């Protein structure tokens, strides 16, 4: 009948319980596993993948079923990301200095984004609500801002010099910025290197489930300062060696793959997004 | 009392008998699901309890209305009876304390279960109707 | 018809495809739930 | 997961909820496909600011419209990921392409479900009238060898690719099929290609190819029994290219109209994948 | 009856008894376990003496209180002797041995039950998520190989260690972790270290790691799924250590009620273990 | 209708009396934890209120079933009556209001209090038995 939203789902308590769920996922769904390089070297065999992956059969996952994608870094993890199975549980090694970079990164795979392009040299934008960002990523991200009055007008700035603009971003690779809602900026990116689009967030990520190594943490995902959302696709490991990290991995995939699911876009849904 | 009723319907003439907290509303306890989506984490809808005389109903919104028109959502719920009721004496009071504490329920499909911790706000515009 | 040491091993292969179909499995079922519920007595898979 | 199981129960209210334009002209984006050739015969530093202001008229805010130029249709087919809500790509006839330009309006104007595909260690076969296997990149170089219940080639050794039954020659994208029910072992070049394994299906209700020139008769149908014409698939009499944008400009709406974008977004181009 | 049968009758007689914290005064011992630097940094041949009569005020007898001194994480997380009813130990922010830390807090903050394990002669497995390893001492260097239903190694031969799969390379103590219901031919430096093969049981009702400074972590859930933030678990903000100290004792009972009586120590029990 | 009955009785015959909301049960309110341990953080056990005419009772497992046979937690309460009653019209209903909230709770030796976070689920295979 596909979009008309039925009204309703009856809400009869029939109480059945269609028991399992982890043999549907077990047959029919794909686990994706992203680690750093460093997290193989450590490793240091030829057939880790292949051990792992016979280990993956005891927690009910054919053969065929798991694959293993190599990030070198945080920044390059987080400038294509074409997440490639069903499930995806990224790995990341806790890199004080990157914190903001592992941010973005996190605020990118546990959300779900809508994005167009933006056209830097004709037309000077703005965002709308606390849901319209600017997320752009490439080589070296460098975006420096010029915001508008009603007129067409710099305000601290010269629409003319972009040596009078705001630099708001100094070559990253993954870049999520904010400026004040409803207001114009004439914008000055990189795009010889960078690419930015604007994007309206949302719908959150029934699928990764950011593993985290080391610290301690608590993480601020919220580009606002009032909230802080934690999220069961959100978890944490604590560092001893990275075969370990990789064994719990294994010995709770079920454990890791129930705390994500299904995908809004990811099934018959779609007449939609 | 029964009697004088029986002869007055031979007559084929107005009836009638009473009752104190009368069975009216066939058992029925469930949920309807507005706005729902896997992983049951941002829902709005109603769940209700209809039972004997006496009807408990929660309208619940996971967003408060935060993108909702004029910040509010609106709600109802509709009894039909399979009998006309006169003369009624009634008690209606605002809060619905059943569907008032936390809850883990089915999925409306049966294939899993959601979560429901309920925080209550006193019901705005609230309006009953008694139609015929 | 022809059938070389085919309908044989055959009336055997339909065999050996029988043992692992619908009406097989559910059929190991219904013989277990019956076991499983009877030996189980105390610890009996509630159901109802 | 809601959405069917239950029916929606038709009554005739007649209700008129008008416009509709008024709703896509203020919430959609409009993306215009062009070739090179395109812009380069208009001249002008400031073409897409003209025609922009110009697209004001039919309603379209000022950082509604995007202009992507592809310089040829085999990049173009490689790279189609498509930007914007509505998008609307010009096509120029160019003869020798033909079936270059059918074989990218099929991925286009299509819907399509594809999986990975790994060459080199299994033998693969396609199920329905809707399992095609679409490969693109460089140089797309496809040889096949069909096998037997056994394994075993047909024509081929599964040993010798220099037995193999080429069907792609160095093609930019390519939509190949092979008789349905029967396994091939596969030989691509997957150095410069990429090959994927799809399933067809939803039309597109975005991309309204329109082309310009010839006399067009498209068959975009893999089989030669049926011809499928949708409203997706206009055409356009080539004089100048300014005045093609013109027109492009001056109808728009009937343009958007003829796709309708609720069924888009999707949330990137072409492929799918749920791999 | 002692028989660890159970069985009790909660009629609401609502006897508010009262006060609890003057029965611990009088039969209960209080152990503070602290680092080295810790009392070096209050520099006084009698600090132990005079935070003593300090804790006379809290309502501490004189004979009651014990200064146990751990040098270092490590050996402190070693044989674990807690000595006292009542032990909370001062843990100091130190962030390259944070897994160090983690792993004494979830010795001491819970409840074990192990048996020895001979690597020589049986390769194990662990069966559940409360089944973990255990090991510690000297230098605990530990490599392990997963074996298939058959006794041959994955990724690995059972014949040559050069082949295993490092998880530990020379930890003062190490709770090992494997994927569940999988057998393992084990190889520990025995000589340096001790691996016993544990089972996780109730919690501990006694220490109250008090961690001082950063911000503070020590996560003792080997999954990634689970975060466990428990009352004897507690965070103090760091100056100085005659403060920290001060604090301490100026809080006792605080500490102290959120732990109580080591339910698995006290006498009243039977079928479930001392 | 008192009188009526009065004479019948005196000579030795069968009585009877009609009420509405009977008083049958003596007012009892209190828990009996199956499972518990001295901090009183995985208990398994019922809390009721028994009164008048009504009897509310909770089963809880702090533990969700998770180390139980089949993952399912039994639960039982049995009320004996003081006199038969005959011809009862009885509302039963899932859930127990009354204990469907935080609460702290006096231990069963008055030594000490402990912490009850409910969060409900509709009762399993539910059975109701009145015997004789
Ligand atoms: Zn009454």
């Amino acid at each position: 009948q596909n979009y008309g939203i039925n009204l309703p789902i009856t809400g009869s308590m029939d109480t059945a319980y269609a028991n399992s769920t982890q043999e549907e996922t077990f047959l029919t769904s794909t686990l994706c596993l992203y680690y750093p390089t460093e997290a193989a070297t450590e490793i240091n065999d030829n057939s880790w993948k292949d051990t792992l992956s016979q280990l993956f059969l005891t927690k009910g996952w054919p053969t065929g079923s798991v694959y293993f994608k190599e990030y070198t870094d945080i920044a390059s993890f987080s400038v294509d990301p074409q997440l490639y199975c069903d499930y995806n549980v990224v790995l990341m090694k806790y890199d004080a200095t990157l914190q903001l970079d592992m941010s973005e990164l996190a605020d990118l795979i546990l959300n779900e984004w809508l994005c167009n392009p933006m056209d830097i040299t004709l037309y000077y934008y703005q965002q709308t609500d606390e849901a319209n960002k600017w997320i752009s990523m490439g080589s070296s991200c460098t975006i420096k801002v010029c915001p508008l009055n009603t007129q067409t007008l710099g305000i601290g700035c010269l629409t003319t010099d972009t040596a009078t603009f705001e630099e708001v971003a100094t070559a990253e690779k993954l870049v999520i910025t904010d400026v004040v809602d409803g207001v114009n900026h004439k914008l000055d990116v990189t795009t010889a290197t960078c690419t930015i689009r604007n994007c309206k967030k949302l719908g959150p990520r029934e699928n990764v489930a950011v593993i985290q190594v080391g610290g301690s943490d608590v993480l601020d995902i919220t580009a606002d300062p009032t909230t802080a959302p934690q999220t069961e696709r959100m978890m944490r490991i604590n560092w001893k060696k990275w075969w370990q990290v990789f064994y719990t991995v294994v010995d709770y995939v079920n454990q890791i793959i129930q705390a994500m699911s299904k995908r809004s876009r990811s099934l018959n849904s779609a007449a939609f997004y | 009392e029964y009697i004088e009723n029986w002869n007055l319907q031979n007559r084929r003439q107005r009836t009638g008998f009473t009752f104190h907290k009368p069975n009216i509303f066939p058992y029925s306890a469930s949920f309807t699901l507005n706005r729902s989506q896997p992983a049951h984490d941002n829902l709005m809808g109603t769940m209700w309890l209809n039972a004997g005389s006496e009807i408990q109903v929660a309208g619940f919104d996971y967003s408060c209305a935060i993108n909702a028109p004029a910040n509010i959502q609106q709600f109802e719920h509709i009894v039909q009876l399979r009998r006309v009721l006169t003369t009624a004496t009634i008690t209606l009071l605002p809060d619905a304390e059943r569907f008032s504490f936390p809850r883990v329920i089915n999925s409306a499909d049966g294939a899993t279960t959601w979560y429901f911790n309920p925080v209550i706000l006193r019901p705005n515009n609230v309006e009953v109707e008694f139609l015929l | 018809k022809s059938t070389i040491d085919a309908a044989k091993s055959m009336a055997t292969s339909v065999m050996k495809k029988f043992k692992k179909s619908g009406l097989a499995n559910s059929v190991s079922t219904l013989t277990d739930s019956l076991s499983d519920a009877a030996s189980s007595i105390s610890r009996g898979a509630s159901i109802r």
